[PDB]
């Protein structure tokens, strides 16, 4: 019951701020690690 | 179309060359028909190049049926006026005759019209190169970590 | 294809020149057929240049079986219309005849179509030179200490 409420609140908070998190993570990876964001569909 | 059979194409080519028709009293001799149908089969085999060449409706006889003159051809109605003109142009060296310039011009026009539709259909542009970014305007593939184009693969 | 054997090629060439065919009252003596098939073998061995020239399905007689005129050839159906046309163009000097311009044009077209596919297949681009770094975007070959391209080797 308590765990269910905590997880529901956490899921709402996580899903409500997905695009900003993804864009910030992409910015961090582009600025720090490398500038070729082609990990997917590479090695061909 | 009245030119359903290969023998009709052979007779039309011979008549255009003037070798055998009814406007001239001569009649077709069977060995001439056999030679002309063999030449037709060889020429049509040369044009197709196993697909990589000119594509027209045509059925190649497996020689299971001995007489290949009577069987049907799959030529569409537009290709007929070119096939027998080219056949008549090719047969002329068998005798000492030379094809009239009108026949040569008609054969040129016919082959051009045969290949124009396939030329239009095969003019396609290559996909984006592999190392080509997708700009920030897509807004969906950019959010799906799908930043770069796949490639020619 | 009804032109299976080499003798069929020789007879087709002779018919195209008009020297002799099935519907003629005089024919050619077999020694001339032997000479023509020898000439065909010589011409076809000069186009192959030992695998480095025009590549077409063709089997050379091993001379163990006596008659090289009777055995089959491995020519695909598309190359037949070129081989016997070129053979007929080459044979005419043996007699007093001269090949008609139509036969010359057909031989040119046939040889061009014979070599176009191999020309497409043989147009390959060389690898990167030995002293060419791989940029920092690969992220795997760069981390495997393999910074530079291997070379043509």
């Amino acid at each position: 019951n308590r765990l269910e409420s905590i997880l529901s609140r956490f899921d709402a908070d996580w899903t409500a701020s997905d695009e900003a998190r993804r864009e910030a993570k992409n910015d961090l990876f582009f600025s720090r690690v490398s500038q070729w964001d082609d990990w997917l569909s590479q090695y061909t | 179309m009245q030119i359903k059979t290969k023998g009709d194409l052979v007779r039309a080519a011979l008549r255009k060359l003037g070798v055998a028709s009814d406007a001239t009293l001569t009649d077709v001799e069977p060995q001439s028909m056999q030679d002309a149908v063999d030449d037709l089969e060889a020429m049509m085999a040369e044009w197709y190049q196993d697909g990589k060449g000119i594509i027209t409706g045509y059925v190649f006889s497996d020689d299971e049926n001995p007489p290949a003159e009577g069987d049907d051809h799959g030529l569409r109605s537009s290709a007929v006026s070119a096939v027998f003109h080219n056949l008549a142009c090719r047969i002329a060296p068998d005798y000492a005759l030379e094809a009239t310039a009108k026949i040569i011009a008609t054969a040129k026009y016919g082959k051009e019209l045969l290949y124009k539709q396939t030329a239009i259909s095969r003019a396609k542009r290559a996909p984006y190169p592999s190392r080509m970014p997708t700009g920030s305007g897509n807004s969906f593939a950019n959010l799906n970590e799908w930043h770069y184009f796949p490639g020619e693969q």
